[PDB]
RNA sequence: UACCUGGUUGAUCCUGCCAGUAGCAUAUGCUUGUCUCAAAGAUUAAGCCAUGCAUGUCUAAGUACGCACGGCCGGUACAGUGAAACUGCGAAUGGCUCAUUAAAUCAGUUAUGGUUCCUUUGGUCGCCUACUUGGAUAACUGUGGUAAUUCUAGAGCUAAUACAUGCCGACGGCGCUGACUCCCUUUGUGUGGGAUGCGUGCAUUUAUCAGAUCAAAACCAACCCGGUCGGCGGCUUUGGUGACUCUAGAUAACCUCGGGCCGAUCGCAGCCCUCCGUGGCGGCGACGACCCAUUCGAACGUCUGCCCUAUCAACUUUCGAUGGUAGUCGCCGUGCCUACCAUGGUGACCACGGGUGACGGGGAAUCAGGGUUCGAUUCCGGAGAGGGAGCCUGAGAAACGGCUACCACAUCCAAGGAAGGCAGCAGGCGCGCAAAUUACCCACUC
RNA sequence: GCUGCAGUUAAAAAGCUCGUAGUUGGAUCUUGUGGAGGGUUCCCCGCCCCUUGCCUCUCGGCGCCGGCCCGAAGCGUUUACUUUGAAAAAAUUAGAGUGUUCAAAGCAGGCCCGAGCCGCCUGGAUACCGCAGCUAGGAAUAAUGGAAUAGGACCGCGGUUCUAUUUUGUUGG
RNA sequence: UCGCUACUACCGAUUGGAUGGUUUAGUGAGGCCCUCGGAUCGGCCCGCCGGGGUGCCCUGGCGGAGCGCUGA
């Protein structure tokens, strides 16, 4: 928060400007930056955790430029092992009309993860929705984590 | 002839494609502009579905701002110092978006000195007296107090931006793609980009 | 093929609500560029000689064009193929009749003879508000008619009427339930019947419900979606048939009992 | 029509294959009156090619001093008809072939809020020259060169909606400076007017600001109104989407010239003058241009769907493989490319590799039910014009009825040079089991 | 040989066992009565506790006499399955109409008047379209779900912290 | 087993031949871009004449100088 360059860079929100008027705080304050959000619209809400942190990102709805639009799909998370992404997976049945029984088949896909989710472990389920393109293999983003299936993260309490 | 296609590079799982479609209009290079610091030359060519545009080649004139008061004027463009992308674009003096830069900081000073009737940093006070005393000192009757009186205790300017204006420069931040503008733009560093670039600057070199 | 756009259209690629056959040859005539899209057209030679059999040869028409007896929306046209399509008029003052292009059950233009009072104006469909520069407003509809300054509350999915002399619209139908509707495209073609209900979901391709008079209820799209007046009360002139959209066989019974194929 | 029959034995009952049977499409033999419909060099050699033809185009309305025709006489925009030539537009459509091509092509489904768009349709159209500016080219006239080409030189003319220039009208436009001046509080501050300056249409690039309303009270400071000479009650301001750093607005600037816009263009037919051919203005067209919308699309991107093979099981990476950050480029999104940094990505749910007499789909043949086999081929999509690569013009092409080079071919030559690409229609050679007329015509359909 | 094959001897069960992937996997969590549609109980409103589970409300209509009542708004842990809609190029195919001289086809055509009507009437249907995606209804069947180191319910209170910009006419502390 | 004919496959010296496609290194046509280059052709200034005007001005014709400055 306090560092978040080690970029041969600086790193910032577009549309915020550092203004110079004014002079007296005492001690400490405003920390001279007002933060930047949106809405995302159709149902899904954005964390409290987007307000309350720090972090420049520019590949997340929450913040920085990409809309969501077209498709909305869901996966499960299946890896991550990469910055700011990770991988997931679609289980799904295809059939044959020939005999009347169906077999499985997944395929795998990379999107990309918001810095602001971070309570992430494999085995959670995921949201995520069509976007435009970010990277060769990104074409997504998160919407939403949850978790709501069998064997649970924490003991059952809540 | 140099490409921007798409229908080369492996897929995912380390694949292969066989060559199909060959090379068309709309997946196009053109090499890189190049552009460096000296007089005017600017080339128009012809793209796609009309609509020139304009590669810029040696510009020397930028229009930087000073957006903390508002004022934008045109100001030459000195030197390179920092180019974020690359250490040896800097040493053949390439100029590009997101590089930093040295300007004459000029209009900028005459700009403050009539509006908040004021000097910055200066060697001595003996140049000023015979002329340039001539506009901070004025005979209104009437507006010599009543207009300066609300330009007052908004004009603290800080410290590092004073010191510079000694030296008789200034670091500001290219803001446009000269290649495909024909223009070079910026907005002048304040605040904590200002405290920033001047590290990596004191870092790398020297 | 294809290195830039193409300017035939073959008889068999053609739509089927222009009611071509099969035994002239390969082309078909193909409307060019204009304010309606050719899945929606009429072109104008269809119209002279393989519906109202004036002409005979595309010759024909050539010079008929060319002596201003034609009109299209008020204006002068003089070519052989325009792109002329739902709610607008033709003008023959020559013979002193006038047409309207609607839409049967059946779902294929039809001809709808009119007063010429009636035809010195049309139903127009809002698509679109853009606020142009300086602080003032457009429209845009189906016929691509930009009109400047409408009223503040004629929003999209609403219908206005137009005066083809001086543009600038008079007077406007807004959507709201229970006014009455034509279809205009989709599986649903050319029924009549008021709107009932609607459906919106976020996101896109929401859905508008509708019931006629024979009681029966059916859905379509928004975007295929018309309005012709308030309810039960149309502010244009309907055709025979009226939306009822009869089954097969209740169409073979009326044709048996009154025997009718000779007069 | 949901069907079987012959053959292993001395004889019998099984297992099992062979043969018989019917359809379909290619070749071939033999035969052949009349009537309608019509597939046809795909299989093999996407082998090679003589000759002929297959894309051009003018209205009342861009340019007519052809010594052309014509004239009723002319040119005073000046004829009527008009070869040629400049100019605009098209030639990127069609036609043809199936060689390449296994998540590629393609189909269904979705996305431009990531972009470009000739044209049509509808809007957009005032901050010593203007009674009209500047100077050359063709046709044409005349003289030539080369063995030869839709080769080309020199000389003498003359045009524009070609080419290059640039006013006027009506600016009585706006904000911030404030010479000053007036009243009451010296000032400050509360006031009213004010000469004098600079910027002040849209488009272009950058920076900054605004893009409003929620739920109540108690005193003090500056204050409106209901009204008075220290205090109570009553107000607050564009559009749109599910969602944008959207649309429109404000401020400060940037300006492309030779390289944004704002008409020096043409044709029909009328008028009015404190009035006599001028000063004024009205209708109907034609063409051109800037921006927005529309139409025809174009280009990338989403989800799902694929034939044979493991005697192909590990593959991919600084010769970028996967991701992060910044930049270049491009119509735009994007490792597309470059710098710096990380070490990922994929696979027994068959990756990777190899094969395909594999273009894909809409479909076709057979068929009780379930299937099997085929799809070069009239519709749609794609790819390619001897093999490779590069590029000009244009809105659109990496074009071959455009160009340049290399490579493989092949033609003419006076040996100096020059010219070419039938998988367009016919036609020839070759190849093979195997496939038509160097015909007639723009009347139909476009 | 999925529907639909065979393996003692006719061609044929790995020498035997362990074992991951793959495939497959026990039982168990609600029934009766008036009105309406169909019998003589049984299959749209309600009732025993439930009945399309709830509230909370507030903004824009319906009511009845300020006060009160009920539709639309969040949804019932998630899917498969099934049922209804939407959206699906033509030709082909199935198939309606029409006497091609009958037919293969084709999309036409049929009527009354001497011409003296200057005309009349009518067709160019409908079906189908693996998938996957979009929509709405059902809740049996097959997966998945919860509080056992407790948190579900009520304006139950405390302790602690942050923040919202409305109102005392307006603007500031 | 051995002997006799037609016929098919395999191994094989020859480090077989032919054709095609990959691959390291070297060489590299042609076009495009960039940086230079200036053959060559004009314009505007001073003499004489023509026109207009006040030795002189503007414009046209003609010649020469610096070919000065300038464009293509």
């Amino acid at each position: 928060m306090a560092d978040i360059q080690t970029e041969r860079a600086y790193q910032k929100q577009p549309t915020i400007f550092q203004n110079k008027k004014r002079v007296l705080l005492g001690e400490t304050g405003k920390e001279k930056l007002p933060r930047y959000y949106k809405n995302i619209g159709l149902g899904f809400k954005t964390p409290k955790e987007a307000i309350e942190g720090t972090y420049i990102d520019k590949k997340c709805p929450f913040t920085g430029n990409v809309s969501i639009r077209g498709r909305i799909l869901s996966g499960v998370v299946t890896k991550m092992k990469m910055q700011r992404t990770i991988v997931i997976r679609r289980d799904y049945l295809h059939y044959i009309r020939k005999y009347n029984r169906f077999e499985k088949r997944h395929k795998n896909m990379s999107v990309h993860l918001s810095p602001c989710f971070r309570d992430v472990q494999i085995g959670d389920i995921v949201t995520v929705g069509e976007c435009r393109p970010l990277s060769k293999t990104v074409r997504f983003n998160v919407l939403k984590v949850t978790k709501a299936a069998g064997t649970k993260k924490q003991f059952q309490k809540f | 002839g140099i490409s921007r296609d798409n229908w080369h590079k492996r897929r995912k799982t380390g694949g292969k494609r066989k060559p199909y479609h060959k090379k068309r209009k709309y997946e196009l290079g053109r090499p890189a502009a190049n552009t460096k610091i000296g007089p005017r030359r600017i080339h128009t060519v012809g793209v796609r579905g009309g609509n020139k545009k304009y590669r810029a080649l040696r510009l020397d004139v930028g229009n930087f701002s000073w957006g903390s008061e508002c004022c934008t004027r045109k100001t030459r463009i000195i030197d390179v110092v920092y180019n974020a992308s690359n250490n040896e674009l800097v040493r053949t003096k390439t100029l590009v978006k997101n590089c930093i830069v040295l300007i004459d900081s000029t209009p900028y000073r005459q700009w403050y000195e009539s509006h908040y009737a004021l000097p910055l940093g200066r060697k001595k006070g003996a140049k000023l007296t015979p002329e340039e005393e001539e506009i901070l000192n004025k005979k209104r009757s009437k507006k010599i107090q009543k207009k300066y009186d609300e330009r007052k205790k908004n004009a603290k300017i800080s410290s590092l931006l004073e010191e510079q204006f000694q030296q008789g420069k200034l670091l500001a931040c290219i803001a446009s793609r000269p290649g495909q503008c024909g223009r070079a733009d910026g907005y002048v560093l304040e605040g904590k980009e200002l405290e920033f670039y001047l590290r990596k600057i004191k870092a790398r070199k020297g | 093929m294809a290195r830039g756009p193409k300017k035939h259209l073959k008889r068999v690629a053609a739509p089927k609500h222009w009611m071509l056959d099969k035994l002239t040859s390969v082309f078909a005539p193909r409307p060019s560029t204009g304010p309606h899209k050719l899945r929606e057209c009429l072109p104008l030679i269809i119209f002279l000689r393989n519906k109202l059999k004036y002409a005979l040869t595309g010759d024909e028409v050539k010079k008929i064009c060319m002596q201003r007896f034609i009109k299209i929306d008020g204006k002068v046209r003089a070519d052989i193929t325009y792109p002329a399509g739902f709610m607008d008029v033709i003008s023959i003052d020559k013979t002193g009749e006038n047409f309207r292009l609607i839409y049967d059950t059946k779902g294929r233009f039809a001809v709808h003879r009119i007063t010429p009072e009636e035809a010195k104006y049309k139903l127009c469909k809002v698509r679109k508000i853009f606020v142009g520069t300086k602080g003032i407003p457009h429209l845009v509809t189906h016929d691509a008619r930009t009109i400047r300054y409408p009223d503040p509350l004629i929003k999209m999915n609403d219908t206005i009427q137009i005066d083809l002399e001086t543009g600038k619209i008079t007077d406007f139908i807004k959507f709201d339930t229970g006014n009455l509707c034509m279809v205009t495209g989709g599986a649903n073609l050319g029924r009549i019947g008021v709107i009932t209900n609607r459906e919106r979901h976020p996101g896109s391709f929401d859905v508008v419900h509708v019931k006629d008079a024979n009681g029966n209820s059916f859905a379509t799209r928004l975007s295929n979606i018309f309005v012709i007046g308030k309810g039960n009360k149309p502010w244009i002139s309907l055709p025979r048939g009226k939306g009822i959209r009869l089954t097969i066989a209740e169409e073979r019974d009326k044709r048996l009992a009154a025997k009718q194929s000779s007069g």
